[PDB]
RNA sequence: AGUAUGGGAGAGGAUGGUAGAAUUCCAGGUGUAGCGGUGAAAUGCGUAGAGAUCUGGAGGAAUACCGAUGGCGAAGGCAGCCAUCUGGCCUAAUACUGACGCUGAGGUACGAAAGCAUGGGGAGCAAACAGGAUUAGAUACCCUGGUAGUCCAUGCCGUAAACGAUGUCUACUAGCCGUUGGGGCCUUUGAGGCUUUAGUGGCGCAGCUAACGCGAUAAGUAGACCGCCUGGGGAGUACGGUCGCAAGACUAAAACUCAAAUGAAUUGACGGGGGCCCGCACAAGCGGUGGAGCAUGUGGUUUAAUUCGAUGCAACGCGAAGAAC
């Protein structure tokens, strides 16, 4: 429909669940997919096997716009952070850049206590 | 993210004592 | 074993055709040490597939057995309570064993008078592509 | 021991201003079915519009790398940047007064966190409290919310494993390897090398110690002064007294009871302590039991007796290699 063809990627990676969203450079969302729609429904959502399928479903849903210009942003540690770009290359997207943009605070608020067990 | 208000001095002193040897 | 590995046991080739693959197939078909009935079944099936299209049995047998042979397998490896099923590499012997097992079961569940005739029918169906043994073998699964 | 002159290093202290990252909230653009969490789930949030992303604001706390075997301070303790006021220390020798020094019962000053009083602030975290899990039981560890408090100004409290478990000062007594601030020498030939001080670390001779260990920063050899101890519990407790708004803090016994309580080290044993290894122990394969009928042994119930033993692996086709008399 739009076919500006410069949509960026936002691969949010967390220990519990991974989220990937496809939006343009300005930030207006285009299409997103998550492990929740996948159907593991539990701790298996964190597995890197679901992140790649979520990324590929997002890419197939986005190609209806005509996405081939990739700007990827990974935030937060945990498994499945690297599988998303792997699948997004497996489907065949051309790459503009890959870089790490996770925010680390400069002495932010007090963190929670340590879990003893 | 967690805090260790007492621990980092002990931790870094152990760090240096174990790195020197 | 934990210290040293053991060498695989080698089988003598069959007396009729001097082929080790036929011997291993007869060993897979044999039950309770009844080698004679397995030999009769295998030889009858081989001749039955031979006179239908006049080609010597070992060529057609190996060429058809290679068709149903699988390439990789999936076992479950527990890491965090999940299956996480992925494929793994396997040697040709494990693949030939799986092929022989699938073929001997698919020929067994078929409906005909004797085991030899149904085995010949299953061999032909797997050769020309109308068999269910090749249906058990799936690529994506 | 102290003073004046010229230099050096430093999170030493008080006041004020200012900057960035990050968390929360308020909207706004697009988008929207799940989001969040545990070893596993649920409490909880969301179709009013979830979670993620972008843009603009509001408020509070803390200063990521630099950061270190660091540095400063009597101790407690002190870290973004800049300005003002201010204390202490090190360094070269010239002059100066000429014992003016050390310690110190009473006394006095400072003194982490928590707590209390008055008036503000409240982003995040979080005693008490509420709900959901696990357990025979959970009153707790786990998860979701959350009030005092954590922050500021003025005061009180005066307690910590406030530890180097080692009082302050002085003089002497083998060596080796690093670091911080100065001074001197050699070729500043180059961040180089060699010696002298004041701090801060690692081995080690003599010596000391019950042992562990200390060993120029002594727990070595000596001197001056102060504090403190006389078996364990009762007990840092009762009464009295002083201080405090309170919580409480300081000083501080006795009756009674026991014949032990302790420190260091040695050999076993154990560890849901860390490494190493083996075993048809796991992985692969074949055939069974657990389901059906029957044989056989045992446990239960009944009977006059259903003779007696064997009871996790290591009892149960076991003593019995054979009960119609
Ligand atoms: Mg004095
Ligand atoms: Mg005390
Ligand atoms: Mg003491
Ligand atoms: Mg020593
Ligand atoms: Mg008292
Ligand atoms: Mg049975
Ligand atoms: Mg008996």
């Amino acid at each position: 429909t739009r076919t500006v063809s410069e949509g960026v990627a936002h691969i949010h990676a967390s220990f519990n669940n991974t989220i990937v969203t496809i939006t343009d450079r300005q930030g207006n969302a285009l299409a997103w997919a998550t492990s929740g729609g996948q159907g593991f429904r539990g701790s298996r959502k964190s597995t890197p096997f679901a992140a790649q399928v979520a990324a590929e479903v997002a890419g197939k849903a986005a190609l209806d716009y005509g996405l081939k210009n990739l700007d990827v942003l990974v935030k937060g540690p945990g498994p499945g952070r690297e599988s998303a770009v792997r699948a997004l290359g497996a489907v065949g997207y051309k790459i503009n850049s890959i870089t790490d943009v996770t925010p680390i605070p400069h002495n932010g608020c007090r963190p929670p206590k340590k879990r003893r067990v | 993210k967690r805090e260790f208000y007492e621990k980092p001095t002990q931790e870094r002193k152990r760090k240096k004592a174990a790195a020197v040897k | 074993p934990r210290r040293r590995v053991v060498a695989a046991r080698e089988i003598l080739p069959d007396p009729k055709f001097s082929s080790q693959t036929i011997a291993k197939f007869m060993n897979h078909v044999m039950q309770d040490g009844k080698k004679s009935i397995a030999e009769s079944i295998v030889y009858g099936a081989l001749e039955r597939v031979q006179e239908k299209n006049k080609v010597d049995p070992v060529e057609f047998f190996e060429t058809t057995l290679e068709k149903v042979r699988p390439m990789v397998e999936v076992k479950a490896r527990r890491v965090g309570g999940a299956t996480y099923q992925v494929p793994m590499e396997v040697r040709p012997s494990r693949r030939t064993a799986l092929a022989m097992r699938w073929l001997v079961d698919a020929a067994a569940k078929r409906s005909e008078k004797t085991m030899a005739l149904r085995l010949a029918g299953e061999l032909l169906d797997a050769a020309e592509g109308k068999g269910a043994a090749i249906k058990k073998r799936e690529d994506v699964h």
